């Protein structure tokens, strides 16, 4: 299907594709040629293409996607290449948030926090893919 | 040329013929002048006639002043310009009204002639060479020229047609002044910037037009 | 220079002709007379000139004339001493001057034979009375053809011509061929060149000015109009050319 | 003496050519903001279609979004998108000034001026300004990425996610000329229930047909035009369906709106103080010709004046041998 | 100076060491019979030059010569006219020294004592088959930061130290750096500079240029390299003045 | 210095001798070349022979030209 | 500045040192760019290069002399 993937900057992965699968607020919907008119939010974590020959991940903390007549519409909040990220790195940076997360009291501090170890996971996760 | 005597001198003339025809034109001045009438002089230029006085004592080897002029030349001005006037009723009110050319060398308004030539001028007419460069001709550079008596031989209909425009020039240069900041020119900007600009279109002409004092005003 | 006069004098009535007169430099000339003062043991003028070096100068400059026989027409050279507008002598110079030319560097940069300077000339027989309105309202227009090219060449360069207005466009296009055009097969250049050199007719450089400033002839490539001063031979150039993208 | 006048002449020619080379070199910055701020009108654009077709679908008196939840008038943030490298034009300053006006204005509602900052020289001012709370100092984003973006996104999305920042606003000098920026503070928080942004001035900008920097060159000054081309007002499909929430995606697109406008925001700031630098060095070269003009115009005078020394000693020989 | 050159041709030629000659006020030397020239009713020459003045200087520096017999060494010292480099005293002068020193009252205005002109003065044995490419390699190091330094620094007083790139940055701190560890005390300066002088030795220096030129002190301030005697001295007043801003 | 001959004015030259040398080496010049070789001269700085010209002509008690060199 | 030019060069020269002139006006204009060149575009920074390697191209010590064609 035509993935038109973009993020609030840029046009990410704007190749069409044979599959993606999404993390839906059920916990993961998958992508289906001639899918249903639908659309789709997804929290921070991994979007997925199963594209020809490659499954991999696409590291999206956060966004939706109108999926029309097999036409991806997924444009996310920020989608980081998740084959870019070196695992290491993005597991420290994990490892720095799930402390921080643990150091930051306060409600915006809180959510700042928690929200950021959810697309940290989301960045380790993709970063462990 | 009926009313008028054109006083010829070629370039390549004595230099004492230019340092002398001069007071040939005074002379011949002074002929109309003191027969009462009103007479008017176009001397064009003093400036070569200045090189003309410093090639001659210069060729006297009498030592020359600043900028090699000799000294007495600003005199010899003195000779040349201290002649006219509009004479007293008691001479006959003869009126001789000189106005010569000032040759703008390179815009120097401190070359010793152009610094003597303003200092016998009662007026002072600086033109616009950068509008002679947008063909402006009459191209008049108006705040740095100067005049003594600006109304009291413009008529009343002259004064009271164009006092708003002397201050309407005015603030068109100031409202002229910086106008590359505001990038949205109010109508106060904008109509008194195109009435100035408008005014510099107005003063333009097509030369040797002399246009009516009634087309004047 | 009196050589040259008298020499030029004879046919200027002799063969009353219309006497070409090229003398190069004016300025060489003036330091020369400078040297004559200096070995006169004349006491000498400022910034180096005789004190007469604007009589002499005059009586150079005086018999460059078109009399009622023949018309002694000049170019000279004028060195620039030191670049000086306010030099004395090139002060005397352009008094006897009428035509300041400049020659362009970067138009023979550019390319263009003749490279005259497309903006550092200066016309004072350039009236509309004097050269016509005809001439002159044309070239005002080419010069402004010119003037906004080249002011915004540095704009369209970080712009690119589609940043530009399609006016400008136009008007980048248009004086690119009007310097295309302007470069002209001079009848000298027939030797180093090939070309037959055109010797372009006044009307025709009017016509084709015209047309260019027109954009009537905006299908012509400048590559087209280059080398071409004769208007009809751009646009029969422009056919050739067309022609031979065709054969 | 001569040489020191011919020397300055030089300078000023150095600075000359320098001066045309930064107001070139930063329309070639603002050149490549211009790109950049277009290169996402794709995501703002189908973000605003599906934001007023799941706001007409969304119908509802009851559902909310935590943006969208108008929280107590107790205290507005003020957030502050700037310019970095000083002296681009004044925009730092006529913003900052602006600023003022608003930590005036925030001081005359009560309403507890926190103050986001952007920028290092917006820091820097910030920093200066020490009778302020400064929220979260964002530093010089040169060409700011969505990573920033995401950042200092998520500190508006927190604070303002709780009561504690109520209903902020966000201070950028939107592109509208080369020439001209004053600052304009379009309403950041709470989001839009229209959709359809607001400013601090109180001006709902438009949902669908609002306006963008480009650049033009009419005549040969190459100018600005911050033009308004609208998106497709089409909504989602009626074969489309809400696969998770209206309510909670009405939610979820609040921070993508947000983080879509913030972007925009600091695009704007920054293109407005690449544009300012670029008039003021242009402006800089004209003066610095003219100065040049002056110079090299009294040098020459000047010359005149060694050759009347030199008159002077050719003139006692005279009478000497 | 006659008189001093006899009594050099005694020591040199005659005595035949290697000789030592301190020479000043050769720019006065010049402007006496520069004065006595048309005292003389020679002809007036140059801006206060007499003139075969040109031919003075020329025998009193051809007189100044380490012959055969011993090394002339020669410490000559004329008046750069008020700071006129083309002055004729000096461009007489240009010629005639060997190693040569002008100084920088920008250095002096700098406040340098010692404030050599640090583009503006050459040396015959500066080379790299004379000093050592060591030598000659690190000064063309250093000065051409110096230089680029002066450079840049135009568009440092127009557009800001903000306008300064990466490397021109560091090298404008080498510049002030550089400019002030290259100035040293004299003990001969004591009462009007009051610091103790250190006889700074060459490689010492040659070492220090190589670490500032090396950035290794750029820790370290320009007040920490102000009138200092070593690198090691100058890491020294680094801690001092580090140890100061503690207090 | 194969290749090359050696003429030189001193500092302390008698300007004379400065004064023409140039015209010597010019000379020389001559000698290689209306014998129809390639020949190449090095004329140090004629600004020298400038002073000492000027020197010759206030020398000759003789008529000073632009900053004193003569027009000669 | 010269006068005779090519008559002097050998089309061995000429052929690179026409491109040489043109990228050495080249550099020459874009002289000015050089510390903002990190904005500097492909072609831009690419023709500062060629022009920064010709620049290189060029120095030479005292007593560094050339044959025609190693600098060929």
């Amino acid at each position: 299907l035509n993935l038109c993937v973009l993020t609030p900057n840029r046009s990410i992965w704007n190749s069409e594709v044979k599959e993606i699968i999404l993390s839906t607020n059920s916990g993961q919907i998958g992508v289906l040629p001639n899918h249903a008119p639908t659309a789709t939010a997804v929290d921070i974590g991994i979007l997925r293409i199963r594209l020809n020959d490659q499954w991999l991940t696409l590291a999206l903390m956060g966004g939706f996607a109108r999926i029309g007549n097999n036409e991806i519409t997924i444009l996310v909040n920020d989608a980081e290449r998740g084959s870019d990220i070196d695992p290491q790195e993005a597991q420290q940076t994990l490892e720095i948030a799930e402390a921080n997360l643990r150091k930051a009291e306060g409600k915006r501090q809180k959510i700042e926090a928690n929200l950021a170890l959810r697309r940290a996971r989301t960045r380790v996760e993709a970063s462990n893919t | 040329m009926e009313y008028t005597i054109v006083v010829a001198e070629t370039a390549d003339s004595p230099a004492t013929l230019q340092y002398l025809a001069p007071y040939t034109g005074a002379a011949l001045a002074e002929y109309f002048m003191y027969r009462e009438r009103h007479t008017l002089i176009i001397y064009d230029d003093l400036s070569k006639q200045a090189q003309a006085y410093r090639q001659m004592s210069l060729l006297l080897r009498r030592p020359p002043g600043r900028e090699a002029y000799p000294g007495d030349v600003f005199y010899l001005h003195s000779r040349l310009l201290e002649r006219a006037a509009k004479l007293s009723s008691l001479l006959g009110e003869g009126s001789m009204t000189a106005l010569p050319i000032v040759e703008t060398q390179a815009g120097d308004v401190s070359a010793y002639i152009p610094t003597n030539v303003i200092s016998i001028t009662d007026g002072q007419i600086f033109l616009s060479a950068d509008l002679f460069n947008a063909g402006i001709r009459p191209a008049i550079n108006v705040g740095i020229s100067v005049s003594r008596v600006g109304s009291a031989a413009q008529i009343k209909a002259m004064k009271k047609v164009a006092g708003k425009l002397k201050l309407e020039l005015a603030q068109f240069a100031e409202l002229e002044a910086f106008a590359q900041f505001a990038s949205d020119l109010d109508k106060a900007t904008q109509n008194q910037l195109a009435r100035g600009q408008r005014l510099r279109e107005l003063l333009k002409q097509p030369q040797s037009a002399p246009l009516t004092v009634e087309e004047q005003v | 220079g009196l050589t040259a006069l008298t020499m030029a004098e004879y046919f200027r009535d002799v063969n009353e002709q219309d006497v070409l007169l090229f003398i190069d430099n004016i300025f060489r000339f003036v330091q020369a007379g400078s040297e004559v003062s200096a070995l006169l043991g004349r006491m000498p003028s400022a910034v180096g000139y005789q004190p007469t070096l604007s009589t002499e100068m005059g009586s150079l400059q005086e018999r460059i004339t078109s009399t009622k026989e023949g018309s002694i027409t000049s170019i000279q050279a004028v060195y620039v001493p030191a670049d000086d507008l306010t030099d004395p002598a090139p002060a005397t110079t352009f008094a006897h001057l009428d035509a300041t030319t400049v020659l362009s560097r970067g138009l023979a940069a550019k390319g263009i034979y003749p490279a005259v300077d497309p903006l550092d000339s200066t016309s004072t027989m350039l009236q509309p009375r004097i050269v016509g309105e005809e001439h002159y309202e044309i070239a005002q227009r080419v010069k402004e053809t010119l003037q906004r090219y080249k002011e915004l060449q540095d704009i369209i360069a970080i712009l690119g011509l589609d940043e530009l207005s399609e006016e400008d466009r136009l008007t980048v296009a248009r004086a690119r061929k009007i310097e295309r055009f302007l470069s002209q097969p001079f009848f000298v250049a027939e030797v180093f060149t090939g070309s037959p050199g055109k010797y372009v007719g006044l009307a025709e450089t009017i016509r084709g000015f015209q047309l260019i400033l027109s954009g009537e002839l905006d299908s012509l490539p400048e590559q087209a109009f280059y080398l071409v001063g004769n208007i009809d031979e751009a646009t029969a150039k422009a056919m050739n050319l067309e022609m031979e993208s065709k054969l | 003496n001569l040489r020191e006048l011919r020397d300055r002449i030089g300078s000023v020619k150095n600075t000359q050519k320098i001066t045309e080379a930064m107001k070139l070199v930063a329309a070639a910055k603002v050149r490549r903001a211009q790109e950049a701020v277009v290169n996402g009108r794709p995501f703002s654009e189908t973000l605003v279609e599906v934001l007023y077709n799941m706001n007409e679908q969304l119908q509802t008196e009851d559902v909310d979004v935590p943006l969208t939840k108008i929280r107590t008038v107790k205290k507005v943030a003020l957030m502050v998108v700037t310019g970095d490298r000083g002296l681009c034009g004044g925009f730092n300053n006529m913003l900052l000034k602006k600023a003022e006006s608003r930590i005036a204005e925030l001081k005359k509602l009560g309403v507890d001026y926190t103050i986001i900052s952007i920028g290092k020289k917006g820091n820097t001012y910030f920093i200066r300004r020490p009778e302020i709370p400064v929220d979260r100092y964002f530093d010089g984003t040169n060409l700011p990425t969505a990573k920033e973006a995401q950042a200092i996104a998520d500190d508006v999305f927190s604070l303002f996610v709780s009561e504690e920042v109520d209903k902020v606003e966000m201070l950028y000098t939107k592109f509208v000329s080369l020439v001209k920026s004053d600052p304009v503070i379009h309403t950041l928080l709470p989001l839009s229930p229209k959709g359809e942004i607001c400013d601090i001035n109180g001006k709902c900008v438009d949902a669908a047909e609002d306006e963008l920097f480009r650049l033009t060159t009419k005549e040969g000054k190459l100018t600005v035009e911050r033009d308004m081309i609208k998106t497709e007002t089409p909504a989602f499909s009626p074969i489309l369906e809400f696969e998770q929430d209206p309510a909670q995606i009405l939610d979820a697109l609040l921070p993508l709106y947000l983080n879509s406008q913030i972007l925009r925001a600091l695009q704007e700031s920054l293109a407005s103080e690449l544009a300012a630098r670029m008039t003021a060095m242009s402006n800089a070269t004209d003066n610095a010709n003219e100065l040049k003009k002056t110079l090299s115009i009294n040098y020459n005078r000047a010359r005149q004046a060694k050759i009347t020394g030199e008159i002077l000693e050719i003139v006692a020989g005279a009478n000497a041998c």
